[PDB]
């Protein structure tokens, strides 16, 4: 049971989010490059960030 | 359901309820163990050390 | 007269469901009148027999009206020609075929198709051209 | 009774087992009770059922219906299997009741 | 001596399955769709194997890969559009076979019917994963919409959706996982179909009349092999009509634009085979209720054998059940049309009523009507 | 299990068949075929058709209603 | 018994060459088989 | 609210009709002289026009006209090359953001699949190109936006791109706006579906082959099934 | 007198080897004939459009 | 000269058609209504859509014949 | 009643194949390799399917994709090297298996 | 097989596809293998029929 749990967990985690995606989890947005009255849309977490 | 409504089947249910409950506990422990469900496992003393 | 106003008010070639409902109401009214006259003149043996005759006549008339209205409106929509009498002719022939089916006779169906379709086309032509079946005395 | 009989006759004609020469019991789903009832049928009735079913299947194979004169009438349709099926179902019900208690 | 066909093991299995199988002599052309379904599965497998030799699953190269297949691979367009429209033919035959089993009481073959339900779910999963592979705007946004439905599942929806995505949102990981799953699943479908045929052969095949046809069994080889070849030729005629005259009739034009995760397409609608489930899902306001209803739509088939109340297996001799069945078919068409249409005043109410009618016809009206027919026949 | 020899018991059913080469593949294909097709269509149509007619009515009504919904309302701009 | 049933007439289905009951079928066997197998060969060529 | 494009009687609408390759050649002229500046066709290359509307020599001459960046040299620096038939059509802007900057925040879409991408196909493009109109009363257009009724939203960053005598065709065909739009739409249809004519030919061949095979296979099925169809079954109980 | 079909049966169709020889040779010649004919049909339907028709005006 | 585009001629022909004429009249009426109102939010886009639908449907049948 | 293992068709097939198959009592450990070959086949299929979820076949991205599997993917290195060495284990078992067939005259089948 | 003059992107993609598909064909050939073996049983280290000792 111990061995099977470990193996199945390893595969399932392999299907889980990889290191690069988790590194891209947090985004830094540089303000003062967005003019006033303008909305800048960035791809953060794979979805539009306003 | 018509056939399985009688005194014998009620007796049969009582005989197997202890086994069904025990198997249900086995499923409950296995799910918590496999998923490492921290909600349930936090209560358990020694396994609590994991977190 | 309200049923006739209901059928006329719906624009031709539009709201086919409402047009079919109006035609069905008209057919049902005509069937009810015919059933009343049949019951009076030719007595029914039992109340259940009278009800059966009334139901048969009323359903035949309502089916004729519903088929006529449905087919005429659908033809007007698909052809997209609203004022053409051919749509009324098609509806009338469909009504005659329905009458033949209800009477379970091919000859009744064909004769009804011809006569009823021609009458419906004539009615549409009268609508378009302003023909008066009953003329107000003007001299 | 006459009204119910008229509606029943309308359903009988609306269904097409008469058109193919089949009787009503010929069209029953062959569940285990029906299988035992068929097993209990007398030889003449079983053979008649087999031939009627075969003829109906052949007619459906060619997408044809039997001549209208040969259609089974509502009056003359005989429920041959119903008594045997009733007996079988009674035996099954008795066994189930014994099992219950 | 012995005939090798009847004595060799593999030849024995093949003979029992398709050469000497006792087949009802009155099976109609609705009994040709299943073999058409197997032909569709084989055709999909071959066309996809040839497509995958040229397809790359990276987000940078997927759309360019499909364009390379269409414009540069020799006869690549034939393979690509054969696959695309063959999926539609697949689902057409699937729906027709489900209808045939419903109408003729073939669901009484419980094991075969349930294995078929599993096969239907697997094929739907395969089609959904395949649509994401081209990586057009429709692929990306439809995947986002459909996968996000799993988040509704309580207390595990978010984790499950992220696990499937491979990340926070649909991205390169999801595309690669879907390519792998799309490749593997059809072979699982083939094995399940083998089990399906095994269970069917255990009980034989139901005839249109619904009555046992052991008396009128005919050999499959000299009769249904040629009938199925003719049916396959007709299906090929239709599929090639699609492939060579209307290659894009059944596909949305938006999937020919590269996926932009920052701009949604004007209309996000699933493939036509999925549209009825989409309409059912949109009908229920609550998200979890929508997901559960979408699951129940396919899973209601499992309850079909239990709901049976007629003393007759087939609907051929039951008219009112025939009227209800055709009402159900019209309702399914209406659900597809509503799922295609935008959510607005006229369509929303129609979709809600249609979903209610679908479930009502399957669960309530049909059995009560069967009971009424049983009373009318004096059974 | 299910093999031709032991499928079922049948007695006294005689079947007469003709060789394929001795009989025409299409006998009376149109003289008899078209009337039979018409008969089957007559039988089926009453049950099959009405629901699709209902569908056509619903479809036309929905499309027209959506078109009307998009259309401008004069009262909104009366003031 | 077995002598009280005669094979039903198939004349309507029969081919023209074999319609007559006073003519040997071996004369037309080649023609009939050739027509059927010609249909088969043409189908095979197209396939 | 949107206006559906009218269905113009394109030559290739026929079931077994082929694109007019003369119109394809004029459409390529139109693209290379008008549209290429803003729009791009990444998925089409000069080799693709070697047996469609230009000859191999013509295609190579066309390619040599446009310079292309080449892989870095021994020094490690990129250089510009005359151009080859293998090269794809030059991209107007280096990156999408630069294209948006050039065109008032709107990205000129790629025209390789535009006809397939947009509902209405060539009809939509033709109407949009020939459908520019003065803004309707009560409708105010933002700066840099031109009213086009067919375009979704009725506001388009693109200025009226085709006008009479925008380009001079080699064939000498009058360079009316309608003619230019027709040729360009034909070329775009070829771009989206380079297999259009071959698909049509295969369709004709398949239709004839099916017309032959289906009756013959049906005849074979009838031949095999005649034994059952003519079968006469008689129940003779004792 | 043997008919044409009877002669075909006896000469070729009777023995399946000659049947397959007929099938294959007919396949070769039918490929040639049908491809030629259908190509002619399509070229006629689209005469003056296909590049092959107009290649001369621009070559050389 | 000016190479009169067949589009101009065909749209002028289509404007001389009953559906086009009535659509144009409705458009003109809505134009007057919208212009009069100082702060109305209404637009004539729908009436223009009707008129252009009729006109360009006629132009679809007519135009391509001229363009060779 | 009947035993479900015998009666049920799929269960019957499984039972005859693996559960109640008549087996020689003396077959030695050399006979174990065939089941080891099946286990290797199953393990290879699973591991390669989990690798394929992260592997792109374009020449530009293949090597970088295997490096992504090894480094970034969680436990990806375990899967990758399981697949690589499982191929070797598969071939070792295949050679031992064919050697057993040759040595014990199993080729008579 | 190469898909071109030499080994290149086409060869790699083809090989990925074939590599994916072939193991399943192996999984079916194994079932055929087991059916054929079950017909004749399993040989013993002695090489003498073992129907007596099963
Ligand atoms: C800049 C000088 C342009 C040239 C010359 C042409 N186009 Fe263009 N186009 C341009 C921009 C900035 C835009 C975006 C407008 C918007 O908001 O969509 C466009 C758009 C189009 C479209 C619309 C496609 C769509 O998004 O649905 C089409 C169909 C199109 N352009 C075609 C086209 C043609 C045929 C041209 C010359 C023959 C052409 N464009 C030139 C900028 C410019
Ligand atoms: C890939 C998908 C499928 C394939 C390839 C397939 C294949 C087949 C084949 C070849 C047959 C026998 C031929 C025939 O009866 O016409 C069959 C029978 C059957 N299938 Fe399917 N099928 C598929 C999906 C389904 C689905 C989705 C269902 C139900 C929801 C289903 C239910 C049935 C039933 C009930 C039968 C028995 C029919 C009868 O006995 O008359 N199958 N299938
Ligand atoms: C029943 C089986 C299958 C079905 C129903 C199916 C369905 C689909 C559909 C609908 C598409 C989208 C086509 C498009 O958008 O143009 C697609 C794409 C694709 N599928 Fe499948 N598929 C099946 C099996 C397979 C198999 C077996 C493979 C590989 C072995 C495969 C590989 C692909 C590829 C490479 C594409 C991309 C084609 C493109 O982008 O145009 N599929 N599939
Ligand atoms: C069934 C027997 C199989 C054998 C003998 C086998 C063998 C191999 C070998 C030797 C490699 C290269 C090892 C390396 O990375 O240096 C490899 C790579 C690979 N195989 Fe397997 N394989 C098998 C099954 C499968 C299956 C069924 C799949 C399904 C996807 C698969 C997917 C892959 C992938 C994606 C790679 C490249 C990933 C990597 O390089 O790590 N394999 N295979
Ligand atoms: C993936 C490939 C293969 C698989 C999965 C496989 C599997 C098996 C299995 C499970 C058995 C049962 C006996 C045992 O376990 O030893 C067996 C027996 C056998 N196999 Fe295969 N095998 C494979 C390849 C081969 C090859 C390459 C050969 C010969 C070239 C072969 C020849 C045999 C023979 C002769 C036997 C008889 C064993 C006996 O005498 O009991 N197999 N195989």
């Amino acid at each position: 049971a111990y061995a099977a749990k470990n193996a199945v967990s390893q595969f399932v985690s392999s299907m889980s989010a990889s290191a690069d995606v988790l590194a891209m989890s947090k985004i830094e947005i540089k303000l003062s490059d967005i003019p006033e009255g303008k909305n800048m849309a960035f791809k953060w977490r794979g979805k539009p960030l306003f | 359901l018509s056939r399985f409504l009688g005194p014998r089947y009620r007796e049969l249910a009582r005989n197997w309820i202890p086994t069904a409950s025990m198997w249900g506990a086995v499923g409950a422990v296995g799910l918590v163990w496999a998923t490492d469900w921290r909600l349930i496992l936090d209560w358990v003393p020694y396994i609590n050390g994991k977190f | 007269k309200t049923l006739l106003h209901k059928y006329s008010d719906i624009p031709e070639g539009t709201e086919c469901h409402r047009k079919a409902y109006a035609s069905t109401s008209i057919g049902g009214a005509t069937g009810l009148i015919v059933s009343a006259y049949s019951i009076a003149l030719k007595p029914p043996a039992s109340f259940l027999e009278g009800v059966a005759r009334t139901g048969r006549y009323t359903f035949t008339s309502a089916a004729i009206g519903a088929i006529f209205g449905l087919t005429s409106c659908i033809s007007a929509q698909v052809r997209e020609k609203p004022d053409d009498p051919l749509n009324y002719f098609i509806g009338g022939c469909a009504g005659g075929l329905t009458l033949g089916a209800r009477t379970r006779s091919y000859g009744i169906g064909a004769a009804a198709c011809a006569y009823m379709g021609l009458t419906a086309a004539l009615v549409k032509m009268g609508q378009l051209e302003g023909w008066q079946v009953f003329a107000e005395p003007k001299v | 009774s006459k009204w119910l009989e008229g509606i029943r006759k309308w359903y009988y004609n609306a269904a097409g087992f008469n058109k193919l020469g089949l009787m009503r019991d010929d069209t029953i789903y062959e569940d285990d009770d029906v299988k035992e009832a068929i097993r209990r049928l007398p030889e003449n009735l079983y053979n008649d059922r087999v031939f009627r079913i075969k003829r109906a299947l052949d007619l459906t194979m060619r997408q044809q219906i039997l001549p209208k004169e040969q259609w089974t009438k509502y009056e003359e349709d005989k429920f041959y299997l119903e008594p045997y099926l009733k007996e079988v179902i009674r035996e099954r019900k008795e066994r189930e009741e014994w099992a219950k208690k | 001596m012995t005939n090798i066909r009847k004595s060799h093991p593999l030849m024995k299995i093949i003979n029992n399955a398709f050469i000497d199988l006792p087949a009802p002599s009155n099976i109609s052309s609705w009994w040709n769709f299943g073999s058409l379904l197997g032909i569709c599965l084989i055709l999909q497998i071959l066309t996809g194997l040839f497509l995958a030799m040229h397809y790359t699953s990276d987000t940078t190269t997927a759309f360019s890969s499909v364009t390379h297949i269409c414009r540069d691979v020799n006869y690549g367009w034939v393979i690509r559009y054969l696959h695309a429209n063959g999926a539609s033919m697949f689902f057409i035959c699937l729906f027709i076979h489900v209808g045939r089993g419903l109408y003729y009481g073939s669901y009484m073959f419980l094991e075969t019917w349930n294995i078929g339900v599993v096969l239907l779910f697997t094929v739907m999963a395969t089609a959904f994963m395949g649509y994401v592979l081209p990586w057009g705007q429709m692929s990306f946004w439809g995947a986002t919409v459909i996968t996000n439905l799993l988040s509704a599942i309580p207390y595990i929806g978010t984790d499950l959706v992220e696990w499937i995505w491979g990340g926070f949102s649909v991205d390169k990981a999801t595309l690669t996982r879907f390519f792998a799953f799309h490749f593997i699943l059809p072979f699982i479908i083939t094995a399940l179909a083998a089990v399906h045929l095994l269970f069917l052969h255990e009980t034989g095949s139901n005839n249109p009349t619904g009555i046992s046809s052991d008396m009128d069994k005919i050999p499959f080889h000299p009769y249904y092999t040629i009938k199925d070849i003719l049916g396959a030729l007709f299906m090929m005629l239709i599929l090639l009509i699609l492939v060579l005259f209307s290659p894009d009739l059944l596909g949305d034009p938006d999937n020919y634009t590269p996926a932009n995760p920052l701009n949604t397409p004007p209309h996000i609608k699933p493939e036509w085979y999925f549209l009825f489930a989409y309409a059912i899902l949109r009908s229920i306001p609550n998200k979890l209720g929508g997901v559960l209803a979408l699951v129940a739509s396919i899973l209601i088939l499992i309850l079909m054998p239990m709901l049976h109340t007629s003393k007759q297996r087939s609907m051929m001799f039951r008219p009112l059940s025939q009227c209800l069945f055709w009402m159900l078919v019209a309702d399914l068409i209406t659900l597809t049309w509503i799922g295609g249409q935008p959510v607005e005043h006229p369509f929303i109410i129609i979709g809600q009523l249609a979903s209610i009618l679908y479930f009502l016809i399957i669960l309530v009206l049909m059995p009560i009507t069967s009971i009424i027919e049983n009373n009318l026949l004096k059974w | 299990g299910r093999e031709f020899g032991h499928l079922t018991r049948m007695r006294h059913v005689i079947t007469y068949s003709l060789s394929p080469f001795e009989q025409r593949a299409f006998p009376h294909y149109f003289t008899k075929g078209i009337p039979n097709v018409l008969r089957r269509t007559r039988a089926c149509i009453l049950r099959v058709a009405p629901p699709f007619v209902v569908f056509y009515l619903v479809y036309t009504w929905g499309t027209q209603e959506f078109e009307k919904s998009k259309r401008k309302n004069p009262a909104a701009y009366e003031n | 018994s077995h002598t009280d049933i005669r094979v039903p007439d198939f004349s309507d289905y029969r081919r023209a060459e074999v319609l007559d009951s006073t003519k040997s079928s071996k004369e037309s066997s080649d023609a009939r088989k050739g027509f059927s197998y010609l249909i088969t060969a043409t189908t095979t060529v197209g396939v | 609210l949107e206006l559906h494009a009218p269905s113009y009687p394109w030559s290739h609408r026929g079931l077994l009709s082929s694109l007019d390759h003369t119109s394809i050649r004029r459409g390529f002229q139109v693209y290379k002289q008008v549209c290429s500046s803003c729009h791009s066709m990444d998925y089409v290359a000069y080799r693709h026009l070697v047996g469609v509307c230009y000859t191999e020599e013509e295609a190579k001459a066309l390619a040599e006209e446009v310079e292309v960046q080449d892989g870095p040299n021994e020094d490690g620096e990129m250089f510009m090359r005359p151009g080859k038939l293998s090269d794809y059509f030059p991209k107007p802007y280096p990156n999408p953001e630069a294209a948006r900057a050039a065109n008032n925040g709107a990205l000129p879409p790629d025209l390789s699949y535009i006809v397939r991408a947009r509902h209405g196909g060539e009809d939509y493009v033709f109407s949009l190109l020939t459908g520019y109109c003065e803004p309707p009363t009560g409708v105010s257009l933002r700066e840099g936006l031109y009213f086009n009724p067919y375009f979704p939203g009725q506001a388009i960053a693109m200025a009226p791109p085709i006008y009479n005598e925008v380009l001079e065709f080699d064939d000498g065909t009058p360079a009316t706006m309608s003619q230019v739009a027709k040729d360009v739409c034909t070329f775009l249809r070829w771009a989206s579906e380079p297999e259009h004519d071959h698909r049509k030919r295969m369709g004709l061949k398949m239709l004839m082959m099916m017309g032959l095979l289906l009756p013959l296979v049906y005849a074979m099925k009838r031949h095999k099934w005649s034994v059952l169809k003519s079968r006469k079954l008689a129940y003779r109980p004792p | 007198a043997p008919t044409l079909t009877a002669r075909l049966y006896s000469l070729l169709f009777r023995r399946t080897s000659t049947f397959a020889l007929t099938i294959a040779v007919g396949a070769l010649f039918f490929e040639r004939a049908f491809d030629q004919g259908a190509d002619a049909i399509y070229e006629h339907i689209n005469q003056g459009k296909l590049w092959k028709h107009i290649k001369h005006k621009y070559e050389n | 000269e000016e190479l009169v585009d067949p589009l101009t001629t065909v749209r002028e022909q289509c404007e001389q058609i009953e559906k086009c004429i009535k659509a144009r009249e409705r458009l003109e009426l809505c134009d007057q209504r919208v212009s009069s109102r100082s702060q109305t939010e209404e637009d004539c886009t729908e009436e223009l859509f009707d008129f252009l639908h009729a006109r360009d449907h006629c132009v679809a049948h007519k135009l391509f014949n001229s363009l060779k």
